[PDB]
Order: structure tokens, then sequence, then C-alpha cells
């Protein structure tokens, strides 16, 4: 398990290189999503 | 007994009926502010999100998290953070609770004031625990999830007043009201044709005696006698909104004092 | 609230009256400069003679691209670009000086061409304050 | 993003004393508190209990601007009495007042059965 | 988007009262007037608050991920 992007289709967790086909391994979709900081955002209740 | 006088009409969790007599308006109004303004209670104050797959935005989320009532019994017990002596915060002066929910089921799954969990050490202190007042014993919907939809945050809720967010509210709207019969001339009716039938009467008429015609307008009068109803939003009981309201009050009556006894040493 | 002002209850504010979400999209395209000559979406350094931006490039993955969660402000590096001419030069776009938010949705796909195409999305939460109109 | 801090309003900044007794020049025995990080919950409380004081001639106050939590409570007396004095007596009274409430509303609360 | 935790005027909590209010209307086949009546919302300030919601989060549910 590592992590750097998600499908927006399919959803499937694709993690790639750079210059590594911008494409989905599944359903061959070229819309893609970035991950999410593994850093913990801190917000105040109000 | 002894100077201004308290009669309950009605008691119940949530609410107190009463009237207060023998006190100068200013008194009365003074702990209606205070009830609203400057009880502290105990409110989620930081949210620190793991993850969120949810419809709705990190603040979104974090914001309701801060209006859900929070058990605030013995908030004596508990410190400011702010006169704290730890880095951040401690067991002393804040309660951490987690909220870890995930869609197992195919249909909506509901994220609710009973998910969240107390992680913090309480020191055998009523405090902290979300209130519950529904029939279900689910309490406040924070949010809604899909299948994937996942929210995993961690809490840190600490003690406050409402003049710093309206959050720290231990009541809602008070009942105030005085004079009736408007026999004090404070209020000059607008009307079409009778201000008498235009103007619907108070439930406290029946409280008061109407003033009859024939009497003239008595100048010498003076507003005592004020029926009120605190509402508790569930944080505090009733009672203490009123004792803890009335002890707020005298409180920064007294700093006052001591202020200009510090001053008197110089 | 005289003059086509008005008053508004603090309370009713915090409790969440009037609230809203703002979201802008920031957008970038790896360009080819004639053949085999294209533009890199990475996080840049001080090498040789490259322009680069005043703002935090320390936010930004090695993909040139901030992570979901991060919180953005000022002129903080969104998207990290290099253009190279005949070592390299910058072509980074930062977040708008006047503007501050949280990163909320980044899109890495291919436009028509075949080339690296980005779309950047920053969500910040505006509470009703002095000036606002109603 | 001009917006002060909300605690602002209640917690004394650097330096800031709770209270300013400055003399009133216009006139004689007069004086001119400053309370800082309170409002009207205490000014209006204050200034009412110092006009049931026979030997206080005068007592007024005002919130000069609602973006700050301070007031200035005016007080003149009679001869011989220190507004001060004055001042902390009908402190004295409120609390005593309140005092007599709480005993109260806890004798009839200890009598409902709700 | 989703029920509001307590009334932006009083306070009130009024997070717990929708799924209740939902029911009272399609199960006790209530009106209105009756439902947020007997869930307690007494003043119009809260009555207004669920009577006039719309509880979008249900829409954007039906959306994949
Ligand atoms: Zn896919
Ligand atoms: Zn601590
Ligand atoms: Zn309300």
């Amino acid at each position: 398990a590592t992590l750097k992007y998600i499908c927006a289709e399919c959803s499937s967790k694709l993690s790639l290189s750079r210059t590594d086909a911008v494409r989905c391994k599944d359903c061959g979709h070229r819309i893609l999503l970035k991950a999410r900081t593994k850093r913990l955002v801190q917000f105040e209740a109000r | 007994e002894e100077g201004p006088q308290v009669k309950i009409r009605e008691a119940s969790k949530d609410n107190v009926d009463f009237i207060l007599s023998n006190v100068d308006l200013a008194m009365a109004n003074s702990l209606r502010r205070v009830m609203i303004a400057e009880i502290p209670t105990l409110a989620i104050d930081s949210v620190e999100v793991e993850t969120n797959t949810t419809v709705l935005a990190d603040e979104f989320i974090a914001h309701r998290l801060g209006l859900i009532p929070l058990q605030s019994m013995d908030i004596e017990q508990l410190e400011y953070s702010r006169d704290c002596f730890c880095e951040d915060h401690c067991d002393k002066c804040s309660v951490v609770l987690t909220l870890q929910a995930f869609g197992e089921s195919e249909s909506t799954t509901n994220v609710y004031s009973k998910d969240l969990v107390i992680v913090s050490n309480l020191m055998g202190r009523n405090i902290g625990h979300p209130i519950i007042q529904d029939k279900e014993g689910n309490g406040v919907l924070i949010c809604k999830l899909r299948k994937g939809q996942e929210l995993k945050l961690t809490c840190v809720a600490k003690k406050g007043i409402a003049k710093e967010h309206a959050k720290w509210g231990p009541a809602a709207a008070i009942e105030f009201e005085y004079d009736p019969w408007n026999k004090l001339k404070h209020t000059d009716y607008w009307y079409e044709q009778d201000s008498a039938k235009e103007w619907p009467q108070s439930k406290n008429c029946e409280y008061e005696d109407p003033p009859n015609e024939g009497d003239p307008f008595d100048y010498k009068a003076q507003a005592d006698t004020f029926y009120m109803n605190v509402e508790s939003v569930g944080s505090i009981p009733v009672d203490q909104v009123v004792v803890r309201g009335i002890d707020t009050l005298q409180k920064k009556v007294a700093s006052i004092l001591l202020a200009l006894t510090q001053m008197d040493q110089d | 609230n005289q003059e086509d002002s008005m008053i508004m209850n603090q309370s009713s504010i915090d409790r969440g009256l009037f609230r809203s979400l703002f979201f802008r999209s920031y957008m970038d395209q790896e360009k080819k400069y004639g053949m085999s000559i294209t533009e890199t979406f990475e996080k840049p350094q001080r090498t040789n003679t490259l322009r680069m931006k005043h703002g935090t490039y320390d936010k930004l993955d090695d993909d040139g691209l901030i992570a979901p969660g991060v919180r953005v402000s000022g002129e903080d590096v969104i998207i990290g670009k290099t253009t190279p001419i005949s070592s390299k030069r910058d072509a980074s776009t930062p977040l708008r000086s006047t503007e501050n938010g949280i990163v909320d949705q980044v899109l890495v796909t291919t436009n028509q061409d075949g080339l690296k195409f980005v779309k950047v999305r920053v969500r910040t939460t505006k509470i009703p304050q002095i000036g606002d109109k109603f | 993003m001009n917006a002060p801090d909300r605690f602002e309003l209640f917690l004394l900044g650097e330096g800031e004393s709770k209270l300013k007794i400055d003399p009133d020049t216009k006139a004689p025995n007069a004086v001119v508190i400053t309370f800082e990080k309170e409002d009207h919950t205490l000014g209006n409380l204050i200034r009412a209990e110092l006009l049931n004081d026979r030997k206080v001639l005068f007592a007024a106050y005002k919130v000069e601007h609602p973006f700050f939590a301070r007031f200035k409570l005016r007080i003149q007396t009679t001869e011989g009495y220190d507004p001060k004095d004055a001042l902390k007596n009908a402190c004295n009274s409120i609390i005593n007042k309140l005092g007599a409430l709480k005993t109260n509303f806890e004798t009839e609360w200890n009598l409902q059965t709700l | 988007m989703i029920v509001p935790v307590r009334c932006f005027s009083c306070g009130k909590v009024v997070g717990d009262k929708w799924e209740s209010y939902l029911n009272l209307l399609q199960e006790d086949e209530l009106d209105e007037g009756t439902a947020l009546s007997r869930l307690g919302l007494k003043r119009y300030c809260c009555r207004r608050m669920i009577l006039t919601h719309v509880d979008l989060i249900e829409k954007f549910l039906r959306y994949n991920p």
C-alpha cells in the first residue's frame, strides 16, 4: 500500500510516476485525483 | 425570605418559569445577560481531521462539532487552557473526543452526537459527555455517508463563554416581561382604533391586577416583579443556568471590589 | 443600521447564519515548445539562472502539485512548473496574493494533445463580516 | 481580516488594569472610572445601585464605542464621601442582593418536584 | 445542506429533531404545524429552522465516491 492518485470513475488507487501515462489501470480513464496529505489539518470549531 | 424574592411557576429539565420580585429591573436584566453571555460551558474547539470522504467540507463539519452540546456540570473542575500550564492542552484543561465513522451499509450511514468517544481522562468529573435529549438516543446528526465515505477526526473540547463564541451558550432564549398592563407607561401602544382590542393580553396579565379607568396615573410606580423563563440547551441543568447566572454576575461585581482594593495599596 | 446599512446578530453568525463556501480553480498545461522540448510539472530549485517565485515552494510534492488536505496562504506556490531555454526557468503558479484557503481537489489529466493538464481548486469558508452586502 | 480577537472582549491586555480612576475637573467631588473588558452587564447594574445612595449626587455610564468592551462611569458625591466608597458600597449592596436571590431560587427549586 | 445543529436566532438544538420531524410527517400523517409543535419547536425562529430546511446532502450522496 502506497497512496498517490485516485480514479474519478472507478475510484481505484493508482500511485504513478512522472512519465508513466495519465490513465487508470482498470478502466482506461484519463481523469485522476491527487491523494490528500497524510498531514493532519486542524480547524477551530467556529 | 431576605431581599429580592423568587416564586417558581413551572419547572422541567429544559425550562424554569419563575417570578422574580423585589428586584430592580437593571439586576433582572443583568442576570438575563449573564445567563446567555458569560456562563462557562465545554464545547469542541479544535478539530484535527485525519480522513474525510464526506460530501461535507472539513470546516463545515468542524463548525457543527462546535455547536454540539457537551456535559458541563463539573465545568469548574476544568481549567481554561489559556491559564493552564501545559504546552497547548492537557487533562486538567481539556476533553479529547474521537469520531470515526465509515459507510458499511448499502443504505445511508449516519454520524451522531452519540458516536463521539471520550479518549481523554475525565478525572472522575461530569464533563465532555455529548448531550443526548432525543427519544432514540442518537443526539445531533453530525452528517450522512454513502459507501466508501469515511470520516476520522479528533476533537479538543475546551472551557469557554458565549462572548467568545455562541457555541458556549448554556441557554437558549430567556423569556423576560414586566408590567403586562402597561401601568408604568414604559411603552406607547400603536393602534388603528383601540389599543386594548388590537394588542393581545399577556399570560402574566392574570398575575397582576388591572388599573381601572377611574384611577389616575401612578408616577411613583417602579418596575419590580419580572416574569421570566430560562431554557437550557442541555449542557448545564436549567436550575444551574439561573444559579450559575447569579454566581457569575456576583463574582463579576466582586472582582471590581478586589480591583478597587489592589488600587488602594499604592 | 443608518443609510442602507444593517446590524447583524453576531450570536446567529456563529450559529452559522449566512456563512458560505468559496472555491477557486487554478489551471496549467505542460506546453510543447517545438519538438521533444516540453514543460515539466515538478517542484523546482535554485539551479543556474531560473527566475523562481518568492512564495513557499515547500508545500509542493515531487509532482509539482499541492496535496488536497494542505492549507495554503498568500503567494504560496500551488503548481510547480519549469520551462527549458538554450538550464531551466520558472513557470510555477502561486495562489492569489489577496487570498487564502485550504487546497480542495487536485485534478491530473491529459489535454486532447496528449500533454499533462492540471486543475487545482482551493476551498475557503467566508463568514459574514462588517463590510459584507445583503 | 481586520477583526479583533474574540477573547479581547473580556481578557485584560498588556498593562491593562480593570479600573482607571481619574478625577473629574469640571465638578467638585466627582470621579471618572474606566472599566476595561466590561460591558452594559456590569455598567447599568452599578450605575443603578449608585442611584439608590442618598449621598450620591450624580451617576452615569457610557460605552463610548461598541467595538471596544470598556465603559466610563462618572460618580459625584456629597462632601466628605469619597466616590470610591460610594462604588465600594454599591458593589457590596449588589453582591448581598444577589446572594439573597441565590439562596431563595435554591429554596424554591428545592421545593419543586420536576 | 444538512439540518443545522441549533437555531440561529436563540440557539435551541434542532440537530436531533430532523429524522423525528420527517417521521411525524410521513408515518404519523401529521401536518407541519402540529409536527414542529410536537417536537417542541415553540418560537417561530426555531420553526423556520426545520420547516424551511432543504436537506441537499441527500442529493449529494447520490454521486459515486
Ligand atoms: Zn478507473
Ligand atoms: Zn492543560
Ligand atoms: Zn430559535
